[PDB]
């Protein structure tokens, strides 16, 4: 069953989706070949809290009703010491219109 | 294979190539970095959204869900799909 | 050229509405002439008596927006009952910014700050008349 995610990480964000039976060391081999980084040297999260590599994405809360194609989960991203994880968030919407 | 949409305040949204080539725009602008001066982040990543939603309910039988959008991007999104034709 | 086959062979059928949308069904009379059904609330079916040959096409009630009906436009009863399956389609995200900035803004629609083209995209609204030549 495929979970769709942004994997964000300062101002990067990878759109990709992957098996819910997939591994988090699964997705860190996804990551290594778009911003050519090994998996040592990173570190994936769910909000706050940090990933196991051996653990499935759906063990890790990434199923498929929650991770969907119009509305993917978000994984922090942390590059190596270690950084801490920093995503910088989008830009803000302007005010409603008054016709709106 | 990947592409960098790059927005207007510098958010890189790399998204698979075949989902950037959904918009004929695109497809011009890289023929692979993309960058655009007047799509803000929080539009562009509702675009990147659409190109999963596109790909994954086209030509499908499961019932698809509606395409959710916030009211208060609704008329940025509107002129960036108008510019994009997607 | 659009119209209902006058067959006089009955047709069981059931609205199956798989979409958030208020379904309006619309039957295309002998003489091509659209006429309305009472709706169908979202997630709500219906068992309706049609005929063979007869021509059915399903929109949102509230806003014409077009809707698929067994993956197609047009839905035909054939020989029996046969589902007609409502659901939504992949709206261009174009169109369906239109949809979500018609359902805020009243008909004020210069009012926005966009070109000048995207003003007569959104008055041009959707309609079956305009879809039926089309087709
Ligand atoms: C009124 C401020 O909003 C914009 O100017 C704008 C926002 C956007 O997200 O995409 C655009 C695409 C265009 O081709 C032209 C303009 C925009």
């Amino acid at each position: 069953m495929d979970v769709f995610l942004m994997i964000r990480r300062h101002k990067t964000t990878i759109f990709t989706d992957a098996k819910e039976s997939s591994t988090v060391f699964e997705l860190k081999r996804i990551v290594e070949g778009i911003l050519k980084r090994p998996p040592d040297e990173q570190r994936l999260y769910k909000d706050d809290q940090l990933l196991d590599d051996g653990k499935t994405l759906g063990e890790c809360g990434f199923t498929s009703q929650t991770a969907r194609p119009q509305a993917p989960a978000t994984v922090g991203l942390a590059f190596r010491t270690f950084e801490a994880l920093c995503i910088e968030p989008f830009s803000s919407p302007p005010e409603l219109p008054d016709v709106m | 294979m990947y592409v960098k949409l790059i927005s207007s305040d510098g958010h890189e949204f790399i998204v698979k190539r075949e989902h950037a080539l959904t918009s004929g725009t695109i497809k011009a602008m890289l023929s692979n970095e993309v960058n655009f001066r007047e799509i803000p982040s929080h539009v562009l990543s509702k675009v990147c959204m659409y190109f999963t939603y596109k790909v994954r309910y086209t030509n499908s039988s499961t019932e698809i869900p509606e395409f959710p959008i916030a009211p208060e991007i609704a008329l940025e999104l509107l002129m960036a799909a108008n510019f994009l034709d997607c | 050229v659009l119209r209902s086959v006058n067959s006089r062979e009955p047709s069981q059928v059931i609205f199956c509405n798989r979409s958030p949308r208020v379904v309006l069904p619309v039957w295309l009379n002998f003489d091509g002439e659209p006429q309305p059904y009472p709706t169908l609330p979202p997630g709500t079916g219906r068992r309706i008596h049609s005929y063979r040959g007869h021509l059915w096409l399903f929109r949102d009630a509230g806003t014409h927006d077009g809707l698929l009906v067994n993956q197609t436009e047009l839905f035909v009863p054939s020989l029996n009952p046969i589902f007609a399956n409502i659901t939504l389609p992949v709206y261009t995200l174009k169109e369906r910014c239109l949809q979500v900035v018609r359902s805020l803004v009243k008909p004020n629609y210069r009012r926005l700050d966009i070109v000048r083209s995207l003003y007569e995209d959104l008055e041009d609204h959707p309609n079956v008349q305009k879809d039926l030549e089309r087709l």
